[PDB]
DNA sequence: AGACAAAACG
DNA sequence: CGTTTTGTCTCGGCTCCCCGACATTCTC
């Protein structure tokens, strides 16, 4: 009834114990198979080997667990850069957040999970924003 | 010495350049460059323009424009209507719950479609007026025709019912809501013509023609008699379709001043002018002395098959319509309170107009009656005022400080010739240029009869009185007579002599019962403003009456005289009043003319001028006219020529020649020009692009230096207009600034003549070059024909010329079956230099010896002429064979629109109507959506639907043209039984059964081919077709509508290619490129279904090179080494279609023989264009084709070290 | 009347 | 699949601004 996506902060929640609430909440979210944008994945793998140095064969074994169980990938759309370039006159976020948003719309997907992208906010009368941890 | 010469040819919808540096005295030089830009036109255009046929872009876009108006404006009338009744309290209310009244005030709520009378219960539809349907039934019964009629005819039962009778709330409504969808013909002016306005619509017999004795063209006259005893004003000659025939005119009766009516005759036919069915319905109507609703009724009651809307009354004066809702109104305000409660008026006025208080108050004093008719229903708005548009003043000015610090200039608006003011000018004027001649010596005989101030000041007293002079009247006031002396103008001829205080004087002296003394000047400029301003008939009347009643004049023959006052023609001055104000002092002379009417600054010129004194503001030239102007006393009577130099110091319009630096000055003048601005748009657009094409040309070769373009010729070959304009708007880029160079046009500008192209292309051969270039077009013919007829051998030059057998010889010319043949007119002209043209517009010597230099400075020996170098025809064949038509594209789909509409804005406490612009993005779509015929969709068991394909319905006509192959296409089935068995009984030929007469025939007795059921007539049967058909929206019912793409819009032609190499091809619809394009995507997909990726997209006139069957062009580039087989592998897209891609060879204009299907030949078989290259290899363009870009000037653009690098050098 | 868009015909 | 054939919205009234071509008279 509505495809949902979510963002590298969700999945980050989700692996972070020092917040328990936060991390069950985002995980009581994968439970639903949502969908997502491999920009996230891109970002998420990053983020792995940087703030918390896990190992390389170990973040891509998790990746491609995650991938293959939980939550769906999102074909990169060819259209990503031209709608980015659409949004960016209307919009004025971070261009990996912008990046993330049209390669979602273009999805089709109609509801994006994620804490900084300014909640409650509607893409282009496509895609509204929900922070779920409130 | 060396001079670069620059030499245009242009046509209709074409462009031909040429740049060459010629040093003409040494026979050197050589071609720099030559071209052809072409403008994209359809040949009906070019054959519609010679003869006009809203041959206009700009004209469609109007209509429809109109079109959507009137609709809205309708949309409108019943949103209002809708608002009233519901605060009435009269709508009923299944109906009103579905109408929204708080947000999208009175429309109906969204994917709805309530009906007033049709009330929906569980699915059921059931009618809302049972009891007046019984009624109508009792009626008809009375009537004793049938009793099994549709609801909705109680409508007119109704109309005619509330004429006598209470009705209904919910069936008032309906009334009106009615009579809201049918308003009829009325015209804003109005004007009531002639009392009598006969213009009776009357059918009469001729009884006898008694031959006039009117001897004609051998062959005597024949008068007409009718047998109410009229005579027809015109004779006739042919007798056979006169005599005792039953012919029906439009009789227009006059009384005549004998006391006689003047009637005149006009033939027409019924049911085919417009004037004659609208005038017959009128006449039918008001005979039966009832309103048009009852009429309807009992033409119902009497035929119940009658067709009413668009048959029976089509088109009616507006006046049957009101006074019938005014009888049915007033009749039902007296049963009805709610017409009668002052709270409820008040109530809808301020419901339509709570923002506008001074109509709501003006509304006050009127009643329900008033607001249902006057201002709901059968509001008309006035014309939009154009006097913003009017020309202005070439004098005077106004110069003003706005926001921005800057200081521009107002104009002021010419002055309307009717105006007192430019009828004494115009007088005077006439007054200063008249004088006399004597018939028998023709001598100037004036000075004798006009030579003191009293004689001029006669003429002009006599003049003022009058409305017109001639010549008798002109020559009787000096006592002169005919038979000896004439006026220097036409013998004939009257003119203008102050018409507007003539009128006004004699209206004001019928009136009668005023002192001869009340008209004077300020008087008269009253009375002209009250009549020139007030352009409407009830303000016309009110400002009439107020006038006679400030003046105390009896209002009562004033009116009678100024009520029918001929309105004003529409015609202004080239100059303001303030300007006819400050020359007519100079002007006058006599008592009309005094010293202090004279502004402080003329006095002042005429004060230095008399001094004789120094001023910079005053030219020599002036103390040379103003010699004789001694004395201030000597300033009577001024010309003007000399009234306007000395008012203002300019001796008339002595021009700015001006002259262009660079190519910015051009730029500029190309932004700053003005749409519409010429006689038609087909020479604007080609004028324009000529300016672009020269920038380019001066930028490229040039850099845009000063003065590059040493000299520039042009030629042209109804065309004429763009002959002058565009030579003055060049002059400023040739032209010399040392004085020598003086006139309209610059001297270095050298329009040629058919006469010298043609002969220097003989001569110098380039015919024969021209031959040899298009020959091969003609061996390709033969082989196509598999003849010999389009090649014809000569032994005077020994080889094949190319040529056309008689049958294919209708309009068929060598030269326009090309694109090129523009360049060489170009090139030809470039080369033909002063001389040549002064020789061969001038060849008259009237001496061999004076013209014998030019001669032998020009001519081998008179021959044939020398060539401008010795390898000239070498070099123009080397540019010629490459040369790459560049052809202008219009690819527009969406472009931003501006919305600005009239809104009260609250400001300072205060609400004020403003203009407010729509916000959000508006896009406006640039092209036709869809074809304008809508089909609707069916679905037959009887028929195959291949998947990916629909079966569309639309109504035809049943006639001639249906067969049985046409009738197997029919959706219905006992049509199609009754058609066939109708067409067979008719030997099975449809000319003859579905004849008006036939279909007539088989109407009357369809029971015969129907095994004897009945059937009701057919006159409209729905065919069916099997295709991709889209639905033209997504609202409402617009998903029920089907529509074809519109002509000229598969624009986008997608190329994709898979990792293997396979090549896909797709043609993108308009709407998918709209959403595209308003999402700032790129309009072609990137990515097809399959995931192949996007090679390119191909669009109109776009040019793609095939490269040759061994050449594997994979990154190719190197498009600089372009020779003539390169070249002649370039061709042009010219229209799509699913995966279909047609290509023509870039040179190619005109087809030798086009294609038709009785021969089944052509240049380019059944399409005129093919899909494949037109060589013996015939491979598949899309196969291998590789897109390529040109510039104006046809040079091909590929990317580069240099590109590259400035791709990313503009962000660094 | 002209030439596109697509059915229709092989 | 490659080629040819086919169908394609149509008619009425009236007013008010502008430009240009050609003639006539006059002036510079
Ligand atoms: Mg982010």
């Amino acid at each position: 009834l509505d495809k949902i996506a979510i963002d590298t902060n969700i999945l980050l929640y989700a692996y972070d114990n020092r917040d328990l609430d936060k991390q069950d909440r985002a995980v009581e979210i994968l439970l639903k198979k949502p969908f997502v944008t491999q920009l996230v994945v891109f970002e998420f793998i990053k983020v792995l080997e940087r703030r918390f140095k896990m190992d390389k064969k170990e973040i891509t074994k998790l990746t491609i667990k995650l991938l293959k169980e939980v939550i769906i990938p999102l074909s990169l759309h060819r259209d990503i850069y031209n709608y980015s370039q659409f949004l960016l006159q209307r919009y004025n976020f971070g261009l990996s957040d912008i990046l993330v948003l049209s390669d979602s719309i273009l999805n089709n997907c109609t509801i994006l999970l994620s804490e900084d992208m300014c909640n409650g906010m509607i893409v282009d009368k496509k895609l509204k924003i929900v922070n779920p941890f409130l | 010495m060396i001079k670069n010469i620059l030499g245009l040819a242009l046509g209709t919808n074409s462009i031909g350049w040429a740049l060459v540096k010629q040093d003409f005295e040494n026979k050197q030089g050589e071609i720099l460059g030559m071209g052809s830009r072409i403008i994209p036109m359809s040949q009906d255009i070019l054959g519609d323009f010679g003869k006009g046929n809203s041959v206009s872009q700009t004209a469609e876009r109007t209509k429809y424009r109109s079109v959507r108006r009137l609709r809205e404006r309708f949309l409108l009338r019943r949103e209002r209507l809708h608002r009233v009744l519901y605060i009435l309290n009269f709508l009923p209310e299944h109906y009103a719950s579905q109408i929204d009244f708080e947000k999208r005030l009175g429309k109906f709520k969204v994917e709805t479609e309530p009906k007033l009378v049709w009330k929906n219960t569980d699915g059921q539809f059931s009618f809302l007026f049972q009891n007046s349907f019984n009624e109508m039934l009792e009626d008809f019964k009375a009537a004793g025709q049938e009793l099994k009629i549709p609801y909705d005819w109680t409508i007119y039962h109704l109309r005619k019912k509330a004429i006598s009778q209470k009705i209904e709330k919910e069936e008032l409504a309906w009334i009106l809501l009615n009579f809201n969808h049918k308003r009829g013909y009325y015209q804003l002016r109005g004007e009531d013509f002639e009392e009598e306005k006969d213009k009776t619509f009357v059918r009469l017999k001729v009884d006898r023609i008694v031959d006039s004795g009117e001897n004609v063209k051998g062959k005597i006259l024949y008068d007409v008699y009718f047998e109410n005893g009229w005579k027809y004003d015109k004779q006739v000659v042919k007798t056979e379709d006169w005599v005792d025939r039953t012919k029906e005119f439009i009789v227009s009766e006059s009384i005549l001043k004998n006391g006689e009516t003047k009637r005149t005759f006009k033939a027409v036919d019924s049911e085919k002018d417009w004037i004659a069915i609208k005038t017959k319905t009128e006449q039918e109507i008001e005979h039966s002395h009832k309103t048009v609703g009852t009429y309807i009724y009992e033409t119902l009651l009497q035929n119940p098959k009658q067709k009413i809307k668009g048959k029976l009354v089509r088109t009616i004066e507006r006046k049957f319509y009101k006074e019938e809702l005014r009888q049915i109104l007033e009749k039902q305000k007296e049963f009805h309170q709610e017409l009668q409660s002052d709270d409820l008026y008040n109530d809808c006025i301020r419901e339509l107009y709570r923002n506008n208080e001074v109509h709501q108050l003006t509304l006050r004093k009127k009643d329900f009656v008033h607001l249902f008719m006057e201002d709901i229903i059968f509001y008309q708005r006035p014309l939009r005022s154009q006097k913003s548009s009017v020309s202005n003043c070439t004098l005077e000015f106004r110069k003003y400080k706005g926001e921005n610090g800057a200081e521009h200039t107002q104009y002021l608006k010419a002055i309307p010739k009717s105006n007192p003011y430019y009828q004494e000018f115009r007088l005077w004027q006439w007054i200063f240029n008249l004088n006399l001649y004597t018939k028998d010596n023709d001598e100037n005989v004036t000075k004798v009869f006009l030579n003191t101030t009293q004689d001029f000041e006669n003429l002009f007293e006599f003049l003022n009185t009058r409305k017109e002079v001639d010549q008798k009247a002109l020559l009787k006031h000096f006592k002169l007579n005919e038979k000896t002396h004439r006026w220097n103008f036409v013998e004939d001829k009257k003119y203008p002599c102050n018409e507007t205080k003539t009128m006004i004087s004699s209206r004001l002296d019928k009136v009668e019962n005023i002192s001869d003394d009340f008209l004077t000047r300020d008087i008269e400029q009253k009375i002209w403003h009250i009549i020139y301003s007030v352009n409407d008939k009830v303000e016309y009347e009110k400002a009439l009456k107020s006038f006679a009643r400030k003046h105390h004049l009896d209002e009562s023959s004033f009116f009678e005289a100024f009520r029918k006052f001929p309105p004003f023609k529409s015609e202004y001055g080239s100059f303001s009043e303030k300007a006819i104000k400050k020359l007519l002092p100079l002007m006058r002379l006599g008592k009309y003319w005094n010293y202090a009417e004279i502004d402080k600054y003329s006095r002042e010129r005429i004060q230095k001028i008399i001094t004789g004194e120094y001023d910079e503001n005053i030219k020599d030239k002036v103390r040379e006219k103003s010699v004789h102007l001694t004395i201030e006393n000597d300033f009577q009577g001024l010309q003007l020529w000399l009234a306007q130099y000395i008012v203002y110091g300019r001796h008339s319009e002595a021009s700015m020649i001006g002259k262009w630096n660079s190519a910015n000055d051009l730029e500029v003048f190309l932004k700053d020009f003005k749409q519409h601005s010429l006689r038609n748009p087909i020479v604007e657009q080609v004028i324009t692009e000529t300016l672009r094409v020269v920038k380019d040309i001066w930028l490229k070769y040039g850099n845009g230096t000063k003065d590059f373009f040493n000299e520039i010729h042009i030629e042209l070959g109804d065309t004429r207009y763009i002959s002058k304009y565009i030579s003055g708007i060049l002059s400023n880029i040739v032209r010399v600034e040392d004085g020598s160079d003086e006139g309209v046009n610059s001297k270095n500008i050298v329009p040629g003549n058919g006469k010298i192209t043609t002969q220097l292309k003989q001569d110098w051969g380039l015919n024969d070059v021209w031959n040899d270039l298009i020959l091969p077009r003609f061996e390709r013919m033969n082989q196509l024909t598999n003849s010999k007829d389009f090649t014809a051998w000569n032994e005077n030059h020994q080889k094949f010329l190319p040529t056309v057998p008689i049958e294919f010889s209708k309009g068929f010319s060598k030269k326009r079956i090309d694109h090129r043949h523009h360049a060489l007119d170009a090139l030809v002209i470039a080369c033909a230099t002063t001389d040549h043209v002064n020789l061969l517009n001038n060849q008259s010597a009237k001496s061999d010896t004076k013209r014998y230099d030019l001669k032998k400075k020009l001519m081998k020996f008179p021959k044939q002429f020398l060539k401008p170098w010795e390898k000239f025809t070498v070099d123009a064949k080397h540019n010629l064979e490459s040369i790459i038509v560049s052809f202008k594209q219009n690819l527009r789909v969406i472009n931003k629109a501006t919305n600005y509409y009239e809104k009260y804005v609250e400001k300072d406490g205060t609400k004020n109507k403003e203009r407010v612009e729509q916000a959000g993005t508006n896009w406006a779509i640039r092209k036709p959506m869809h074809k304008d015929t809508v089909s609707g969709k069916v679905d037959l068991p009887w028929v195959k639907v291949p998947k990916g394909k629909i079966l569309t319905a639309t109504r035809k006509s049943l006639d001639s043209s249906f067969d049985l192959k046409s009738i197997g296409s029919i959706t219905d089935t006992g049509i199609q039984k009754i058609l066939k068995n109708y067409l067979a009984f008719k030997d099975g030929n449809p000319e003859l059964a579905f004849s008006p007469e036939g279909i007539d025939d088989l109407n009357k007795n369809i029971e015969k081919y129907n095994d004897g059921k009945p059937h009701q007539p057919i006159n409209k049967v729905r065919v069916f077709e099997l295709g991709s058909k889209f639905q033209v929206g997504q609202t409402g019912n617009k998903k029920g509508k089907y529509v074809e793409a519109a002509k000229g819009t598969n624009l986008f032609f997608a190329v994709y290619e898979d990792e293997k190499g396979k090549r896909s091809y797709e043609t993108i619809p308009l709407n998918e490129v709209i959403e595209r394009q308003k999402q700032g995507l790129t309009s072609v997909p990137l990515e097809n279904e399959k995931g192949s990726r996007l090679l390119f997209d191909l669009s109109p006139n776009d040019l793609v090179y095939v490269p040759e069957i061994d050449e594997n062009i994979d990154s190719n580039f190197v498009f600089s080494n372009l020779n003539k087989e390169k070249i002649s592998r370039i061709y042009k897209v010219e229209k799509t279609s699913g995966t279909e891609c047609y290509f023509v060879r870039q040179d190619i204009a005109y087809l030798i023989k086009q294609y038709d299907a009785k021969t089944k030949i052509g240049e380019l078989e059944s399409q005129n264009k093919l899909q494949v290259t037109m060589t013996d290899d015939r491979i598949r363009i899309t196969d291998t084709c590789v897109k390529i870009n040109c510039d104006r000037l046809g040079n091909i653009n590929f990317i580069t070290k240099e590109k590259i690098k400035q791709i990313f050098n503009e962000f660094r």
